[PDB]
């Protein structure tokens, strides 16, 4: 252990495990060994010193760092095996303290308990008051939020990205985000929201918008979409190239518009380009020249952003279209706070119609009162009261979980001080009528996200389509148009409601209708 | 249509003040608590000292769980109950539960006094580590706070290690939940 | 005790086996076994 | 069943095998019934 | 000349290794991207750590279904070479049999 | 071509034997939010096989403290089999015992 | 000797330097320079 | 990337602001004492000064 | 049977907000006045962008909607100016639209501030607010921002651009006598700026009799108008909508009889 | 057909057969300038 | 539309005969030619015999001159020298 | 893609009438006004108005779709009393009240600033 | 080989056969509606226009029929093609000259689906009768699926995020079959257990609660805007 502290002999890495009953003494120093940094105690002392923090303090200038800690041997690496042998204490100053001795031979220390946490779950604000599943939740919605993906976001061609307008760092934060650095990517917009049920659109995990802040570029974003186009000369004559075709130079084409096109056969950028559009016009010479052009999807109604031809690794020309769809929130957009608290948005109030306070303030987003109690999110109104001491404050609240210099009291106090209910709660007046309403609304700042998940690209129909080759069968063509499974859950669903003349026409007429000549002598047809 | 319409009169929110509990309430739920752990720490010694006579049909440490188990239960119960009856009429989570339109009893427990025992397979939390459910505990240790019992309400926040222990069991209930939505759709169609 | 129940338990009762997850007997007594504790 | 001192009409099995093969098809119908009952009635769901 | 590696971007041997903020910037490469990660056929491709049993360890299981009252495993792996891993057996027998 | 098809494909092995060849060792890196990213690059999978079917790895254990985040899981198949690292968790990367 | 008030301040600022030392990918990046 | 406008909330002006509250936090001002200064009552207001990100500035250090 | 007999006292008026009081009259009307404020007064804002050039690091209907959002001086000008879709013009014409131009070349190391300085319009009584100035973008070395936009006559209910009102704070019976909202535990609220009740005292009496009355407004103006008038202008198109409903009204009687 | 050069930003014409490359520069990767048409935002 | 509407009320099962194989089939003589086209174009007796149905979609097939999706195929046959057994 | 154009929460598109009158046969003296591209800001006012009438026995307005632009009146009197008659004297009261109020509001705006 | 096109879940045995594709069906988000009846569903107008319902043109709707032709696909509602009684289709859109457009009896016009056209409803998984009942069409202004907050228990549906599947009957036999058998009111009580499927939910359930205590009460003005939303009233106020 001296060895492996002094890094004399034995790497930091080396993990040296001591089986006292079995009487064995295991050194590992393969790879794959997951550890941790943690601080070591001796006597009931941290060998970390005020020296040390100062040093640390005073990191740059003076070359101190990390490494210089693991050195001096304040701090080691411990893996799950040496760990198992291994005391911990989870504070200096609680658990290693001159009282009821309920341990007096602790080995380490736990530099902080909220670093077993991950990158996503470490976004939480008060995650220790959230029922596990709702952190879970919000680890896997985490991912999916917009913001700003990475800062060289223009010079980058990607299949799909999403960028929010004015992403804003949350006014209730966790000192780990510092180290993730949501705060010079934030994905997500701090939001007066208000917990009230104001007209039953927010209902069953539904939201409501304020229409007028939606209009104020409230939680915008960008869609670029990214189309790759290569002219390959592969074949003895089977060659592509890229140019505007004719109507009767080739073999066939469509009826869509090839005007957009230049004489290159590339759209430039600034054109609006919507539904059975070409972007890319390409003919492929028939072993005349068959149009072998590309589309965009129907449903898609944007700009083209950026339009790059350069060789790729074949050495083949080829064309990056980037696409640019502006995505104003609407109906069906969905959006979760930091908490599990994911909806989709009901309706969209204007200013007028939303509650206000005295003040005028209307809330940006309301959200059912009932999607708090079942789940257990008391992180969520914690976040909201926080956010509003916060924002009266002009301090970004500090949400570490295990903080004990934190609790709703100090929070509810602190709200106070600045004449406000000391549990959030405002006098709100119905926007309809301007009548008070009898309950005070619990409304205050909290930090929601956009998930990526838009009501404009699930959005699809079918309505006599085309249909494939051999099955005759719906399949989507130059749109989202390729119909709905009929699966053998639905086929008993309707044969339970007894709806056999329904069953037939989804699974026959609509399907793939056919008709056939048959003998009566002889069951073969012919 | 105009049950919704009086509401915009009525109002309805939910927020801190319906999980805040009366100081007395804390007190005694508190007081509830340190019983418990003064209870379980009576039957650890009997069962140390070996004065623990094991109940027919169980062996010895199926009794000494047993007890334990039902002490703790007993103080999540009327930790709940107490935080219930410190309720007033205007608690938003109190006229959901009675309304039952969402939440329950427990909910409301679990929310203002208790979480309460976290359970995996039926049992307390096992010894993982090398007679350790953690690290940060002597071995053998078979205390409330060591086996999973989180003694703090979600209001007030978990501790550091019943935070962990809460996340072992929800994992369970994700995993039950998974395991229905893969299953339960298949004996249908076999019945069918 | 523990007796298989729920899902599974409805599995075995459609997917019968000769070997269930927990076979057991309910036995009652007609005596005085049934009212005496010794005897039973 | 065949042990003395026990109830040879209420004593019963959980295994619809062994109830098949001692007490007849019918028991079986009635057995499965009692089981598939006791397990959808467990949790307090009720079925027609 | 034998062939050529794919290369993790910010590593040691990336081209952008040591490079300021100021140099990213001026090779359009993000200051807070983290590398760690490939780039193949231009798909930024990441291998994900695979989690696995350790070697060269004895470990002593039961099986209840099997007919080993008790069976101890052991995957042995050369030091840093030879990577197939050889896997032993050492099994007691169920007594069930009579 | 071996390595490039390795990491392009994700079939982690010989193109010829990719019917043994791990499956999903590399990924498309997640460009949705810095955050996925960088959940992505600290991300865990489990195994799927006889060490998974006889101990389910599908479960919180004791010893993922510090090491294993405890929220962080996806929801579906998955869950329990695909974990992220603990902020200051770190594996070792070997070194030679002489 | 970190007193209890400092020592909020403390393990954050050791935190703060293991995160400039090693960075959050920095596994990744070491597996493969071996 | 670049301070909004108006206030999503109640619509006040606030993109001319940015620049001013720098400047006062540059000149040892508290964040609550800038926006003060600036005129910031509501905290709706004063949320999106406090919470602004302005990531333009950087996106700036790339060459066009 | 017949109309009430409103009083006004305005307690404050500056340049960027108005407080006054109006008493006896019905919280419907109150509420309608207020919700005028803020949707059916009219005002300029851009709602025509065209964009000839722009290297900036925001995309064009980015910049477009930024500039929606700059407050143009239409205090003397909404009402002369027509709506486009009532205009007779071919699309646009000075008669319902006020051109802006805007042509900003970085061509210095210094980064360059976009404002809404550089916002230039033919007719000089329609410009923006400010002219510290609304900041557009900022633009690098050699990076170029050229449009021509046109704005138009439009009120808040259409698009919140066209809202002149900043916050429109709304409050009456402050001492909550007619109990319209029920406080759980009324000494924990604080008291109302216009609260005429002793400290020791929360809540005032319970008035079976009350009825809303006396209520306070506070219209904060973005710049557009000023908030004198911005309620003037209120009064006078909640009093013009009425008026052509009455007119509808007379037609539709005429018709049924 | 004007070309921008991705390295040195120089505008290049270049026909439908010549290959896509800098005239001076040499850099291989080229932009389309913006079209002349013009498009009509709503400043919503 | 000449003939009525019916329903199968049954389904029989049966293996085809040889005889009325051979009878049924529109490929006369079989299939003995194992190209698909001679010169470019369809040809009697190949394996895209355009008896059996209808070839483009724009094209017709002889035997029940229908087009591609009213045309339900006619089945051709192959002469087997020597009688083969069935797997 | 669905999204509306939002001058039509307030433009009559061709062929719309602003106010149709159905008289209600449920009930004698009742008519139901209903005024398209109106919302509660006429709703309110007016049937607050009408509430103030003694001879208006019922007065409630309405919107019976928020995605709508449309408003429903129903105003019952007395038999000797119209509805009609009903809601243009509550215009009539409406607009006297309105222009009370700019005239004094006026003269408030000037003792502000003339001191 | 053919045994190997058989078999299969992909195959024509299983895959084919028992399950297909079908047309005249869209999918989209579903949010909360109230102010529609447990038997109405909204749906978004492009959908709404790109599904169409073949009507028969009668005397009774010759008329209608034709102004739909008129109005054509361009603008909804409108109608997409015109089957006459040879069988054959003709495209509106690519033929807009009136003059071949006169509708006589026997022909059939797809005209767009429109209000109170009946569509079957379902949430997937299909695990009862209730997953999939008759609703009425009522055309909304934006791109979801609206549901009362009824029906939601019945589909074990939620507002954050499901997606729901829409199917549009083509023929007079199958509306009247849905109309009669499969329509939400209709199957408000449930066989299975014999009590109802769907009641009031969280919102309505407790304003109930809170509006049936003993001490609401609600002035004149209160209790004419809410009788203002009883479908059923008799139009005769009560004695307080
Ligand atoms: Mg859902
Ligand atoms: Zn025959
Ligand atoms: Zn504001
Ligand atoms: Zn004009
Ligand atoms: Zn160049
Ligand atoms: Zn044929």
């Amino acid at each position: 252990r001296k060895l492996r502290r002094q890094m004399d002999i034995i790497v930091s890495e080396v993990s040296m495990i001591r089986d006292i009953r079995e009487r064995e003494i295991r050194i590992y120093t393969d790879a794959g060994r997951i550890c941790r940094p943690l601080l070591i105690v001796e006597k009931q002392k941290l060998l970390l010193k005020k020296r040390h923090i100062d040093q640390l303090k005073e990191r740059e200038y003076n070359n101190y760092s990390w490494q210089d800690l693991v050195a001096s041997g304040v701090v080691e690496y411990i893996d799950t095996l040496e760990e198992e042998t291994v005391m911990l204490a989870m504070t200096p100053d609680d658990l290693q303290e001159k009282e009821v001795a309920y341990c007096s031979t602790y080995t380490h220390c736990e530099i902080h308990p909220s670093m077993i946490l991950g990158v996503c779950a470490s976004i939480i604000p008060f995650p220790d008051h959230n029922q596990s599943p709702r952190n879970t939740y919000q680890s896997a919605m985490g991912k999916q939020a917009m913001g700003v993906y990475i800062t060289n976001f223009h010079v980058r061609m990607d299949t799909l990205a999403h960028v929010l307008y004015y992403p804003q760092k949350p006014l209730v934060t966790t000192r780990s985000m510092e180290y993730l650095r949501f705060r010079e990517l934030p994905a997500g917009i701090n939001s007066i929201v208000a917990i009230a049920s104001y007209t039953g659109y927010n209902q069953e995990d539904s939201v409501i918008m304020n229409r007028s802040a939606v209009d104020r570029g409230f939680f915008r974003s960008v869609f670029y979409r990214s189309y790759k186009e290569q002219e390959s000369k592969k074949g003895f004559d089977q060659e592509e190239v890229f140019e505007k075709p004719t109507r009767e130079t080739c073999q066939g084409m469509r009826h869509a518009i090839y005007d957009k096109l230049d004489d290159d056969g590339l759209i430039a950028p600034g054109v609006r380009v919507s539904g059975d559009d070409v972007i890319i016009g390409k003919t492929v010479t028939l072993p005349t020249k068959r149009d072998c052009s590309t589309f965009l999807r129907t449903s898609e109604t944007g700009i083209v952003d950026q339009v790059m031809v350069t060789l790729n690794q074949e050495g083949y020309k080829f064309c990056k279209i980037r696409v640019r769809s502006v995505r104003i929130p609407q109906i069906g957009d969905k959006f979760a706070s930091r908490h599990g608290q994911k909806g989709t948005c009901g309706i969209q109030y204007r200013q007028e119609d939303m509650p206000f306070t005295c003040e005028g303030i209307t809330p940006d987003i309301i959200i059912n009162p009932h999607a708090i109690p079942s789940r257990m999110t008391i992180g969520h109104l914690i976040e909201c009261l926080q956010g509003k001491v916060s924002a009266n404050k002009g301090e970004i609240g500090d949400a570490t979980p295990f903080n004990d210099a934190v609790n709703v009291q100090k929070i509810s106090n602190l709200l106070s001080d600045y004449g406000y209910h000391l549990r959030g709660n405002e006098v709100l007046y119905n926007g309809f009528t301007g009548r008070k309403i009898t309950s005070q609304i619990f409304i205050g700042p909290t930090y929601y996200q956009r998930l990526k998940h838009m009501v404009d690209d699930k959005i699809h129909s079918r309505a006599r389509g085309p249909i494939q080759i051999l099955n005759r069968q719906p399949m989507e063509g130059r749109s989202r148009d390729g119909g709905l499974r009929f699966g053998e859950m639905e086929r008993d669903c309707q044969i339970a409601h007894g709806a056999a003349q329904f069953l037939r026409e989804r699974l026959f007429e609509a399907s793939d209708p056919y008709q056939v000549h048959v003998c009566n002598l002889c069951g073969i047809m012919a | 249509t105009v049950i919704n319409n009086w509401l915009l009169i009525e109002g309805h929110t939910i927020g801190i003040g319906d999980s805040i509990a009366d100081s007395k309430t804390y007190q005694d739920i508190q007081n509830t608590i340190k019983k418990a752990k003064q209870d379980v720490i009576e039957v650890i010694e009997k069962a140390h000292n070996n004065e623990l006579e094991p109940t027919p049909g169980n062996t010895l440490r199926q009794t000494f769980e047993n007890q334990v188990n039902r002490i703790l239960n007993d103080a999540r119960d009327k930790t709940g109950s107490s935080a219930q009856k410190s309720l007033s009429e205007y608690n938003n989570f109190k006229s959901m539960v009675v309304s039952g339109a969402k939440g329950s009893k427990i909910n409301i427990s679990q929310v203002i006094a208790v979480v309460g025992q976290q359970n995996v397979e039926g049992k307390r939390i096992p010894f993982g580590f090398k007679h350790r459910t953690l690290p940060h505990f002597i071995k053998d240790d078979y205390g409330p706070e060591s086996r999973g019992f989180v003694e703090n309400s979600y209001l007030a926040g978990l501790t550091p290690t019943e935070f962990f222990f809460h996340a072992m069991g929800g994992r369970e209930g994700l995993i039950d939940t998974a395991v229905k939505t893969a299953e339960t759709g298949y004996i249908q169609r076999r019945l069918i | 005790k523990n007796v298989t129940l729920g899902v599974p338990r409805l599995k075995e009762l459609i997917n019968i086996s000769k070997k269930p997850k927990t076979p057991s007997l309910t036995v009652f007594l007609l005596g005085q076994s049934a009212r005496d504790a010794e005897r039973a | 069943l065949s042990e003395k001192d026990v109830d040879p009409v209420r004593t019963t099995s959980n295994d619809i095998v062994e109830i098949f093969t001692v007490l007849g098809i019918e028991a079986v119908r009635k057995a499965l019934e009692r089981e598939l009952y006791h397990v959808i009635s467990f949790d307090g769901s009720y079925v027609n | 000349f034998i062939g050529k590696i794919p290369i993790m971007l910010r590593s040691t041997y990336c081209l952008l290794n040591g490079l300021t903020d100021r140099d990213l910037c001026e090779l359009n490469e993000c200051p807070l991207d983290p590398g760690g990660y490939f780039i193949i056929n231009g798909s930024e491709k990441v291998l994900i750590a695979q989690e696995k049993m350790a070697t060269n360890t004895v470990y002593v299981f039961a099986k209840k279904d099997s007919k080993y009252a008790y069976t101890g495993e052991c995957r042995s792996c050369l030091e840093n070479s030879s990577r197939p891993t050889s896997t032993i057996w050492v099994s007691m027998l169920a007594r069930g049999g009579q | 071509d071996g390595l490039k098809y390795s990491l392009a494909t994700g079939n982690w092995g010989d193109q010829k034997k990719a019917h043994q060849a791990r499956a999903g060792v590399s990924q498309v890196l997640n460009r949705l939010t810095f955050a996925s990213t960088l959940s992505h690059l600290r991300r865990l999978n489990s195994p799927i096989g006889r060490d998974g079917k006889l101990a389910k790895p599908r479960q919180l254990h004791n010893t993922l403290w510090g090491m294993v985040c405890p929220a962080e899981t996806p929801e579906g198949h998955a869950v329990g089999l695909v974990k992220n690292l603990a902020l200051m968790a770190y594996i070792s990367v070997g070194s030679q015992p002489s | 000797e970190i007193t209890p008030d400092l020592w909020q301040e403390a393990c954050w600022i050791v935190i703060s330097s293991y995160f400039d030392e090693k960075g959050l990918v920095r596994q990744q990046l070491d597996s493969f320079d071996e | 990337m670049i301070i909004p406008v108006r206030c999503f909330t109640c619509g006040k002006i606030v993109g001319n602001k940015w620049e001013a509250y720098l400047g006062l936090l540059q000149a040892e001002y508290t964040e609550g004492d800038a926006l003060d200064a600036l005129g910031l009552k509501r905290y709706c207001c004063r949320r999106m000064l406090l919470a602004h990100v302005d990531l333009i500035e950087k996106l700036l250090n790339y060459a066009p | 049977p017949y109309a009430n007999q409103p009083t006004v006292r305005i307690t404050e008026l500056t340049d960027e907000n108005v407080k006054f009081i109006i008493e006896n009259t019905d919280l419907a009307v109150a509420n309608s006045i207020r919700r005028v404020f803020i949707a059916e007064v009219p005002i300029i804002a851009i709602d025509w962008v065209q964009i000839d050039a722009n290297s900036s690091v925001l995309h064009d209907e980015f910049i477009a909607h930024r500039l929606g959002l700059i407050p143009l001086t239409s205090d003397d000008i909404v009402d002369k100016l027509q709506y486009s879709r009532d205009c007779t013009c071919e699309e646009f014409c000075p008669e319902c639209s006020v051109e802006f131009t805007l042509d900003v070349r970085c061509n210095e190391d210094q980064t360059r501030h976009v404002t809404s300085r550089d916002l230039i319009s033919n007719s000089p009584r329609v410009i923006p607010v400010t002219s510290d100035d609304i900041l557009i973008v900022k633009l690098r070395k050699g990076q170029e921002l050229r449009l021509r936009a046109y704005a138009k006559k439009g009120f808040g209910k259409e698009h919140a651009k066209w809202n002149p009102t900043a916050g429109v704070a709304f409050e009456y019976d402050p001492d909550n006598a007619l109990r319209h909202t029920v406080y759980p535990k009324p000494e924990e609220w604080p008291k109302s700026e216009y609260s005429e009740l002793d400290e020791d005292e929360s809540q005032a009496p319970y008035d079976p009799n009350g009825k809303p009355e006396r209520f306070y407004y506070n219209v904060e103006s973005c710049g557009s108008l000023r908030p004198e008038t911005i309620v003037l202008s209120a009064l006078s198109g909640l009093k013009k909508k009425l008026s052509d409903l009455q007119t509808q009204l007379s037609h539709e009687i005429q018709s049924d009889v | 057909m004007i070309y921008i050069c991705g390295e040195c930003h120089t505008e290049n014409e270049i026909k439908s057969r010549d290959p896509i490359r800098c005239r001076e520069c040499g850099y291989r990767i080229m932009y389309k300038k913006r079209t002349k048409r013009l498009v009509v935002f709503d400043a919503r | 539309s000449a003939c009525p509407l019916r329903t199968i009320k049954r389904v029989q099962f049966g293996v085809l005969s040889p005889d009325e194989l051979k009878r049924m089939s529109v490929t006369e003589g079989g299939i003995k030619y194992p190209e698909t086209t001679e010169g470019g174009r369809p040809k009697l007796g190949g394996l895209m015999d355009p008896r059996q149905g209808v070839i483009e979609r724009t094209g017709r097939c002889q035997t029940c001159a229908g087009n591609m999706t009213e045309c339900p195929g006619h089945f051709g046959h192959i002469e087997l020298a020597k009688p083969v057994f069935h797997v | 893609m669905n999204a509306p154009p939002a001058f039509e929460s307030f433009l009559l598109f061709e062929g719309e009438k602003k106010i149709t009158i159905n008289k209600d046969t449920k009930v004698p003296n009742a008519c139901l006004f209903t005024i398209n591209k109106e919302d509660h800001t006429l709703g309110n006012i007016i049937k607050s108005q009408l509430l103030k009438d003694p001879q208006v026995l019922f007065a409630g307005y309405k919107v019976p779709h928020p995605l709508e632009h449309k408003i429903i009146i129903r105003v019952q009197t007395t038999p000797d009393y119209s509805p009609q008659e009903a809601f243009t004297n509550a215009i009539t009261d409406l607009i006297s009240e309105l222009s009370l109020l700019e005239e004094r509001f006026r003269v408030a705006i000037k003792d502000k600033q003339e001191g | 080989s053919l045994k190997q096109r058989l078999k299969g879940k992909e195959g024509r045995v299983r895959g084919n056969l028992m399950g297909k594709r079908v047309d005249f069906s869209a999918r989209t988000v579903i949010t909360p509606d109230p102010n529609l009846s447990i038997d109405q569903v909204g749906v978004p107008r492009s959908i709404a226009a790109n599904m169409t319902f073949a009507e028969i043109v009668t005397p009774f709707n010759i008329d209608r029929l034709q102004e739909l032709v008129r109005r054509g696909n361009s603008q909804y509602p409108g109608a997409k093609y015109i089957i006459r009684d040879n069988g054959d289709r003709i495209d509106l859109r690519f033929h807009p000259k009136p003059s071949d457009l006169h509708l006589q009896t026997g022909y059939k016009v797809e005209r767009h689906m429109c209000d109170g056209d009946i569509v079957i409803f379902n949430r997937q998984p299909t695990l009862h009768k209730m997953s999939m009942m008759g609703h009425r069409v009522r055309i909304l202004p934006w791109s979801t699926f609206r549901l009362n907050l009824s029906v939601t228990t019945p589909y074990n549906a939620d507002f954050d995020g499901d997606e729901m599947n829409l199917h549009l009957p083509q023929s007079l036999e199958t509306r009247a079959e849905i109309q009669e058998l499969a329509m939400v009111p209709r199957m408000i009580v449930t066989p299975q257990s014999n009590r109802p499927v769907m009641g009031i939910v969280q919102d309505t359930l407790t304003a109930v609660r809170k509006f049936t205590k003993r001490d609401v009460f609600l002035e004149r003005g209160e209790v004419m805007n809410l009788l203002m939303f009883l479908s059923t009233w008799d139009g005769k106020v009560p004695q307080p």
